[PDB]
């Protein structure tokens, strides 16, 4: 299906892109699992060191979206033949990340 | 859509103002299709005085000119300055609306302030158009939230990377790469970059995509900010710059090819710095590249992007992904050494794919073969990859001599 | 809009064993070392904690050869051997971290006293060559 | 509980007024320093010292055509 884009904000981050577009207001066998195991895809030899010279979490919490979500579904393989229709995402300010005041 | 009439229950209410106790429902239907028929004949004859006397408002003197036309007696008292008031009466089961008329002492109409005297009709001439456009005379028509500091910094930094000049862009990228406190503005930059790479589908601008990829490359070089929480947004943007098929406005002359190897180097860096066994970034990137490459029907641009990313990942990846499908080079040279259509755009992309393939497979052939390599090219596909491998062995010997 | 505060994929309690087993496997007491060892070799639910064990091993050997601390290394190699013979867990996703750690135990110089514990050093290279093959 | 207990844990929250004041202060100072160095580098610049652009760059003074509008008017309201 053709993707002509859609924009729902024109006021948050990426407003510059929305204004340039002019969208007014809210109007809109090598695939075997082993091949991909990182023992068969990483030069781990370089690591070998030769002559070198819990009530709250103990470990850090990973990005659930990266660890779990299918971000691969936001890759645009063909601009004209885009399998689904992408929609504008609002800023979601994750508070799990430190270094953000709120 | 349908013939709309006054409700039949509005005629039972009217018939009890008369004194008629019980009126059957076939009589009420007989009343309301006649009175709503005579309303539509004075609605449409008032509209003939609104149109012939050019007004577009339908004042109440239009209906009074139409009741005069249908011989029916006029309705007295509808030229005074009034509006539409209604007053709700709840009651013990009888729901209605009325007027609630008010009174006024008679000496307060004898002693009202009189309005100002009207003016007589006069004429006025003015030019509307003088051999062209209208003059500009007054008788014509006239024609969590970022603080202001970092809001201004976000505005200046994003508008410096849109392409007005190159020097402000280089200073903005050297700002992004080398400032200590740019957190709290990282989600805005990630949203800006991902939406801007998405806006390539409406306008296939190669230049703005090169600028956004240099923005990502500058964001990666910042030591202070950690992109671990926002990498799920920047990965598919760089992936879109790699494996999409139309990266150009004019496909033949635009070097989409460089935004390909630049973004491939970028994604190799983004899965070197951030791939953890909980993340599975690199395995999930190799799987997308692999099923885009092995699958047929894919265009030569997206196959170029897949081969470029896979070959920037490292040596063992091109050992176990690229080297099984070296026979695909024959399927490529099917359309290069012998094509029925020569003037199409498949040939430049095909021999770009060929050049990238043999450039990246020359050190892989130098790693896993004999030192002689006498007829390895003949044993190779098309006998060209083997010549490139001989050139690569010569280059390695030259590097050893330099060492 | 703020995304919900996420939870670690281990129970708060879950973090503690990671903690008791790792503080027992650094070999302050030998029966403990063993209690932990027993756990690692036959805990069925030791998957989904295995990234944190592999990272603790790998990171440990690399900052434990900066000063050649032989026990720290002999305990980590025994932890690797106890990780391997567990039948439930799937290891070859993590072997890319496991193998350069053992190569470093076998092919590295010893920063601590050269003689005397070389007898153990041969065993550090004996335990490492056993787990390597 | 470990074999069966499955009670979730959270990340360590920093609710301290001292370190929150320090974080907000240092982030505001760093973003205003980055903004002023970027604007002094990409425009006309002055200097208190002879040929001093790297350290202490001043944005050059430009005259306004109507200066009371940029002086007296409030910008946040």
């Amino acid at each position: 299906d053709t993707k002509p884009r859609v924009a729902e904000w024109r006021y948050g981050p990426a407003r510059l892109w929305y204004d340039m577009l002019g969208v007014p207001e809210d109007g809109s066998d090598l695939l075997a699992d082993e091949n991909f195991l990182m023992v068969t895809q990483l030069h781990w030899e370089d690591d070998i060191i030769w002559d070198g010279e819990p009530w709250y979490s103990i470990f850090p919490i990973d990005n659930e979206d990266l660890v779990y979500g299918r971000w691969e579904d936001n890759i645009i393989w063909d601009a004209q033949a885009m399998p689904r229709l992408l929609e504008p995402p609002v800023l979601t300010l994750d508070p799990n990340d430190e270094n953000l005041i709120l | 859509l349908s013939n709309t009439v006054l409700p039949s229950e509005s005629m039972k209410v009217v018939a009890e103002s008369m004194g008629i106790a019980q009126i059957q429902e076939e009589t009420c239907q007989l009343l309301t299709d006649e009175v709503s028929y005579r309303i539509k004949e004075i609605a449409q004859d008032a509209l003939k005085f609104m149109h012939m006397g050019k007004r577009q408002k339908l004042t109440t003197s239009d209906i009074d000119y139409a009741l005069k036309l249908k011989n029916v007696e006029p309705l007295y008292g509808f030229h005074a300055q009034e509006f539409i008031p209604f007053r709700f009466a709840s009651g013990g089961g009888r729901e209605l609306y009325f007027y609630e008329e008010k009174e006024v002492d008679l000496s307060d109409i004898i002693n009202t302030p009189l309005p100002r005297v009207p003016l007589d009709v006069c004429l006025k001439a003015h030019w509307l158009s003088i051999e062209g456009c209208q003059p500009a005379i007054p008788e014509n028509p006239p024609p969590h939230e970022l603080s202001v500091e970092q809001q201004l910094y976000y505005k200046e930094i994003t508008e410096a990377c849109v392409g007005s000049c190159e020097a402000k862009r280089a200073e903005a990228l050297q700002s992004i790469a080398t400032d200590p406190g740019l957190y709290q503005m990282l989600p805005r930059f990630s949203t800006f970059i991902s939406e801007g790479v998405r806006v390539n589908v409406v306008q296939n601008n190669l230049a703005l995509l090169i600028y956004l990829m240099r923005m990502v490359k500058a964001l990666m070089d910042n030591p202070t900010l950690y992109l671990e929480k926002y990498v799920h947004e920047l990965i598919p943007a760089v992936m879109t710059c790699i494996v999409s098929r139309q990266l150009c406005l004019r496909p033949d002359v635009d070097n989409h090819w460089a935004l390909r190897d630049f973004a491939a180097r970028l994604v190799a860096q983004i899965c070197k710095h951030f791939s953890t066994t909980t993340n599975n970034i690199q395995s999930r990137i190799t799987k997308t590249f692999t099923k885009s490459w092995v699958d047929e029907k894919t265009p030569w641009t997206t196959r170029y992007g897949s081969i470029a990313g896979l070959a920037e990942l490292g040596h063992d990846v091109i050992k176990t992904l690229i080297l099984p499908r070296l026979q695909q080079e024959g399927e490529r040279i099917r359309s290069v050494l012998d094509g029925p259509v020569l003037s199409n755009i498949d040939r430049i992309g095909a021999d770009h794919v060929q050049s990238l393939l043999l450039k990246h497979c020359a050190p892989v052939l130098a790693k896993l073969r004999p030192p002689p390599d006498n007829q390895d090219a003949y044993r190779a596909e098309f006998g060209s990859l083997g010549p490139l491998l001989c050139s690569q062995v010569v280059k390695a010997r030259a590097q050893a001599a330099l060492q | 809009r703020l995304k919900p505060r996420s939870i670690h994929e281990l129970s708060v309690e879950q973090q503690l064993y990671y903690k008791e087993i790792t503080e027992a496997c650094v070999g302050s007491c030998e029966a403990k070392r063993a209690e932990a060892l027993q756990s690692i070799a036959t805990d069925p639910g030791l998957y989904q904690m295995l990234p944190r064990f592999s990272t603790f091993i790998s990171e440990g050997v690399r900052v434990n050869v900066v000063q050649n601390n032989l026990a720290l290394l002999i305990y980590l190699m025994r932890m690797v051997k106890a990780l391997m013979d567990n039948p439930t867990l799937y290891l070859e996703k993590y072997v890319h971290e496991l193998i350069p750690a053992v190569m470093t135990c076998i092919v590295s110089r010893q920063l601590c006293l050269r003689p005397d514990v070389d007898n153990h050093w041969a065993l550090r290279d004996f335990a490492a060559r056993l787990v390597a093959q | 509980p470990h074999t069966y207990i499955k009670t979730p844990t959270y990340r360590e929250p920093v609710s301290d007024y001292q370190v929150l004041r320090e974080k907000a202060a240092s982030q505001r100072r760093d973003v205003e320093r980055a903004l002023t160095r970027f604007m002094a580098k990409t425009g006309e610049t002055q200097s208190l010292f002879k040929d001093d652009v790297s350290t202490f760059p001043l944005i050059a003074a430009r005259p306004f055509t109507i200066p009371y509008l940029t002086a007296l008017l409030p910008s946040e309201l």
